[PDB]
């Protein structure tokens, strides 16, 4: 309610948005340069580049949308909720693919069929990225048609829109949570199974990986929870607290982006 | 290096047949395969081609659709399945190996062939010389002519000269219009530029009798020449 | 006597390598620079070749 | 425009690229172990029993659906620093040290202890700029020779700064700790130490476990988690 | 006796040092004081040859200046058509450890050598269209660092045995053994007249030998570390050496003492390969700074820098017509560099 709180949260939002943008653009530049020079990239790098462009575009869309909404300045492109929704689905799918890729690479299984499928993921990983993009488009199409019917109207339509949006968000999240959980299970099983074969550097690396996975899981599940509360904002806090809620959400996304900053091998190798 | 063939003989028109080239003595997979036919009393004509790994398959316009050329690398065989043989399909059939890389010798070795007898855009190559009397020890020249210039922008000219002495398969004399083949004497040479090209034999030997063909390789509908016949 | 034999071979090596006709370094440097200048225009590395004649675009 | 057999040569290059990438994917699936150590330090017997029945000697062996390349360089007598960089990228270095060599002196020079020479070689190879992260599977061979050699001769000749109580357990522990003390860059390299069982099979099993651990660590580094 | 022999050997060394000092009236630096500078040479990666899956250790240019041969630890000798980036051949090496490769002058054979102490001569031109192992020359007990064909039947191979060897391919035997280096020879270059060859070793010296007499004609010193690279001047009466010390030193054969040394305060690493240009005005040396540098031989001033690799530049070669510069690095890439008008 007080205007000082609003202006403070708005300055912190603009700083978070700008740091997200510069972070993502730096990833775009460095990883695109490496991909152009080498003409090949490890799958973590392709995932990071796709998620970087997704984060950049999502943050730009969020800034435009929030500014148009709070300033009540109507414009042709200010209201772009469908772009934000599609780009949120894109970043969710890319994060799920990142966790599944961690899953496949870190796991040291020796099954012939499992390893078969493994090298097929490593070889066809850009095709998996294209598949993620196209499933994002297919899943966001119901959201687009819901927005079209709601703007034509401007009940059952509202419930259909809610169901479509929440299923769109939660489908990648189930995969992400399952992959993260099984990766934690495997790493902790390896930690506990060691006996008389202590490897202090290796257990240190395993503990560091487990901590990084915990940070990523907590941050991303908090982001999913806050976007879900927003999706239920009709029955929850009124968006009048726009600046504080947006600052919360994009502080979560800033922590996610910084974690993936520190998780990028090419960036640390180059720097 | 052996390129024997099997399958053929007397067939009824409109039927089906399969010609099998059983390669041995060299690496089948690395080489591209060509099926080249020769009318019983006339010159050669290119029929079909498959590349290494069966990536690209080309056919002549006359035999397009009716013919299917394939290969079985594990068994080292080249198959040509032919359907609805018309009257003109009666011919001497050859399988030719051709490996394609920088400095290679396409159409190096030719097989014996199968005789098929049935019951009763493209570049043109002109050899107006036709039959010529030759005396051993003399120097002779054979002229070949192309419809359009065969000097590609890469700097190569694209004639392949073949000598068919009577009784058996032809062999490669000159590849890329100026490069001597392997296992062939030095006296043979090739020269020219543009559209009119020549092949010069400094000295004529007893085994140089027979017919000569010029073939282009710029545009893949390969067309052989009429064939100039040198006899005593 | 392995040390003696190796030292003797070493002595013969520098004895043979001592009796080489040597020229003044000025003359050798002049010859080297003359070779460098004589083929200067022939070398596309030092003087760039026109783009048409370049076989590397 | 591309000529007919210029196109054919391009296709041949594509086929060669396909073969190259298939061979590279097959090669990246195998474990390249660099085996080096002092002479007669159990290198021959190690490669013998983990074969499971000049120049570089390449030994190929498969354990639990894992291909292992072993690269013996003991034949080379030249300056190792001129070719050791060829092994930058091995999964692990299987070092072999004769545990019983704490008394015997070098044949060439009697002023240097053989175990001291092994320690110097270990220091040179662990702290080499080309192996700042490659793990080391250290094999303390000739365990049963030391089992009877200790009750006659003491560690004092090899290591004067030794507490006492000349038994197998503490002597082996001291040698093991001294060897791992040369590892300056800890927390990024590992020294998997194993006392070889010449009469048993688990010698290759330990190598399999160490290689699996190094593979997991390398995968974690590739994913950027660590 | 041994003391007397050592003293007289030192006396002859002193005498040759005095002769070198007397013949060094004025170095190459002052005689090229007024020579027009080379100028800032800028180079472009006209083609990148990718397909290797390990560190490239050697690369030799074909005599036609278009075919290229590259060796890498993946175990494959790849013959490239540099003009169109097409890969003509991929010979699977018996031993994946290779650090030298050579193109025969006729182009009919390629040499491969490495830590197996065996020089494998592969015959490209065969009736069967697969490159086969024509010969396996063995007899060296140290790693082979450099191989150079002479006339399709004689090849000179420098090994880690501190020795070079002249091999007759047909018989497979060692015609002559060139001995005299204290340390292992790391590179080998042949004079254009194929009468002599110069090889540099880890004893910080390079020796010039006659190929048919089989004895060390001359020895040159002045470096402080191992000679990792050698290259003959196109005149045939000079040669340059690159060492682990960040210096490239040019010794000419008629006057034993070095002419110039190329170094800078910035570069500290070791030179991996050295190759001259056709005019001899440019000397291109790869470094461990993940890039190679073009020095001007006459003025000892760095002409240019070809910074285009993310790992050690391991091999450098210049086409016989001076139209290209192949640079193969540990990043599994070969880059062909050329100037722009
Ligand atoms: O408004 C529709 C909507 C549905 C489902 C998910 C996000 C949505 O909207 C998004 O909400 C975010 C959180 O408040 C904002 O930061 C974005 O600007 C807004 O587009």
């Amino acid at each position: 309610i007080p205007i000082q709180l609003t202006v403070f949260f708005m300055i912190i939002y603009v700083l978070e948005s700008l740091t997200i943008i510069v972070q993502s653009s730096l990833i775009v530049a460095v990883l695109g340069r490496e991909w152009l020079q080498v003409r090949r990239l490890m799958p973590v790098d392709m995932i990071l580049i796709s998620l970087g462009i997704s984060r950049f575009c999502l943050q730009w869309a969020s800034m435009l949308n929030n500014f148009c909404s709070y300033f009540n300045l109507n414009y042709v492109l200010c209201n772009l909720t469908i772009t934000w929704e599609f780009f949120n689905i894109l970043t969710f799918w890319l994060n799920s693919l990142l966790t599944v890729f961690y899953c496949i690479k870190v796991s040291s299984f020796t099954h012939h069929i499992f390893l078969w499928l493994r090298w097929r993921i490593l070889r066809l990983f850009p095709w998996i990225l294209l598949g993620c993009l196209m499933i994002t488009c297919v899943t966001i199409i119901p959201s687009a048609i819901g927005n079209y019917i709601q703007i034509q109207l401007l009940e059952n339509f509202h419930q259909y829109q809610f169901q479509a949006h929440t299923v769109a968000l939660v489908i990648p999240f189930i995969l992400f949570l399952a992959s993260t959980i099984f990766l934690m299970a495997s790493l902790t099983k390896q930690i506990q199974h060691h006996s008389t074969g202590h490897c202090n550097p290796s257990m240190k690396a395993r503990f560091t990986a487990l901590r990084s996975l915990a940070v990523l899981f907590i941050v991303f599940t908090s982001y999913f929870l806050t976007i879900l509360i927003t999706i239920i904002g009709t029955l929850f806090d009124k968006r009048c607290w726009l600046w504080v809620w947006e600052a919360f959400v994009y502080a979560f996304i800033l922590m996610h982006s910084t974690s993936l900053m520190l998780s990028s091998p090419t960036l640390k190798r180059i720097l | 290096v052996q390129l024997v063939e099997s399958g053929g003989g007397l067939v009824q028109p409109g039927g089906s047949r399969k010609l099998s080239c059983s390669a041995s003595g060299f690496a089948f997979s690395s080489f591209g395969m060509h099926w080249v036919r020769q009318a019983p009393e006339k010159g050669l004509e290119w029929v079909a081609y498959i590349s290494s790994g069966s990536g690209t398959i080309y056919y002549a316009d006359t035999v397009k659709g009716r013919f299917t050329i394939s290969r079985d690398d594990p068994k080292n065989t080249l198959f040509l399945q032919m359907t609805s043989l018309r009257s003109e399909d009666t011919a001497m059939y050859y399988c030719v190996r051709s490996i394609y890389y920088y400095g290679s010798s396409p159409f190096d070795f030719w097989g014996q062939g199968t005789t098929l007898t049935v019951s009763s855009s493209d570049i043109v190559m002109t050899q107006a010389t036709s039959s010529v009397p030759v005396t051993p020890g003399e120097s002779v020249s054979i002229s070949c002519r192309s419809s359009k210039s065969l000097l590609h922008s890469n700097g190569n000219t694209y004639l392949y000269w073949f000598l068919q002495r009577p009784g058996q398969s032809p062999q490669l004399l000159i590849y890329r219009m100026s490069n001597l083949a392997s296992g062939v004497p030095d006296r043979f040479s090739g020269s020219g530029s543009g559209t009119a090209f020549t092949l010069t034999i400094s000295r004529l030997e007893a085994e140089d009798v027979g017919v000569y063909y010029c073939m282009q390789h710029l545009e893949y509908p390969l067309t052989f020449g009429a064939g100039t016949k040198l006899e005593l | 006597t392995a040390s003696i034999a190796q030292a003797r071979k070493l002595v013969e090596q520098l004895k043979m390598e001592a009796n080489i006709d040597r020229i003044k370094v000025s003359k050798a440097a002049a010859d080297l620079m003359a070779y460098c200048e004589a083929h200067a225009k022939e070398d596309p590395l030092l003087t760039p070749v026109p783009a048409s004649e370049n076989p590397f675009r | 425009t591309v000529s007919a057999e210029d196109k054919a040569a391009a296709e041949r290059s594509k086929m060669i690229d396909k073969n190259l990438r298939e061979d590279g994917e097959k090669a990246a699936r195998e474990v390249k172990l660099l085996l080096l150590g002092a002479g007669e330090s159990g290198k021959n017997t190690i490669v013998k029993q983990m074969k499971i029945i000049t120049g570089i000697v390449e030994t190929h062996f498969t354990f639990k659906d894992l291909h292992f390349k072993m690269f013996d360089v003991g034949a080379q007598r030249s300056e190792r620093k001129k070719w050791i960089h060829c092994f930058e990228g091995v999964t692990a270095i299987i070092f072999c040290v004769a545990l019983s060599a704490y008394d015997l002196v070098l044949a060439e020079d009697e002023e240097m202890n053989r175990m001291h020479e092994s320690m110097k070689l270990f220091d040179s190879i662990c702290n080499n700029k080309w192996f700042t992260d490659t793990s080391i599977i250290l094999f303390l061979n000739k365990k049963d020779l030391f089992e009877e050699k200790i009750t006659h001769s003491p560690l004092t000749i090899c290591f004067p700064e030794y507490t006492g109580a000349n038994k197998y357990d503490e002597a082996a522990s001291y040698i093991q700790s001294k060897f791992e003390d040369l590892n300056k860059r800890k927390d990024t390299k590992e020294i998997y130490t194993h006392f070889t069982c010449s009469t048993d099979t688990k010698n290759v099993q330990f190598v399999f476990d160490a290689v699996t651990d190094v593979i997991i660590k390398n995968n974690l580094k590739d994913c950027g988690l660590f | 006796e041994l003391d007397q022999l050592r003293q007289e050997a030192e006396q002859l060394k002193n005498q040759i040092r005095d002769a070198r000092k007397a013949c060094a009236d004025a170095t190459l630096s002052q005689i090229t004081n007024n020579i027009d500078p080379v100028g800032r040479i800028q180079m472009r990666t006209r083609r990148t040859l990718r397909g290797h899956l390990a560190k490239i250790y050697a690369m030799h240019w074909g005599t036609d200046s278009r075919l290229l041969v590259s060796a890498s630890q993946d175990g494959k000798l790849i013959i490239w058509d540099s003009y169109t980036t097409n890969k003509v051949h991929a010979i699977p090496l018996r031993s994946s450890w290779v650090m030298t490769c050579a193109y025969a002058p006729s182009g009919n054979y390629v040499a491969c050598g490495g830590l197996d102490n065996i020089c494998s001569i592969y015959n490209l031109k065969t009736r069967e269209g697969n490159v086969r192992v024509s010969r396996e020359l063995a007899g060296h007990t140290g790693y082979l660092s450099c191989c150079r064909f002479l006339d399709d039947n004689q090849i000179v191979t420098s090994s880690g045995d501190t020795t070079c060897a002249l091999w007759d391919i047909e018989t497979g035997q060692q015609t002559t053994t060139f001995t005299g280096h204290t340390g292992d020879v790391m590179s080998l270059s042949l004079a254009p007249d194929t009468r002599l060859f110069v090889s540099g070793a880890c004893d910080a010296s390079a020796k010039l030998w006659d190929v048919r007499e089989g004895m060390c004609r001359q020895t040159f010193t002045g470096h402080e570390s191992d000679i990792n690279a050698i290259c003959f001047f196109p005149n045939g009466n000079a040669f340059a050496t690159g060492s682990d010390d960040a210096t490239c030193r040019l010794f000419d054969l008629r006057a034993d003492q070095e002419l110039m040394t190329y170094s800078h305060d910035n570069i500290i690493c070791g030179i991996t390969s050295v190759s001259f240009s056709k005019s001899g005005r440019l000397l291109l040396a790869g470094y461990d700074d993940f890039n190679c540098n073009v020095w001007d031989a006459l003025k000892a001033d760095r002409a240019g820098v070809l910074a285009g690799h993310d790992n050690r530049v391991s091999c450098l070669g210049v086409t016989d017509d001076g139209m290209a510069v192949a640079t193969g690095s540990w990043d599994s890439f070969l880059k062909i560099w050329n100037g722009s008008s």
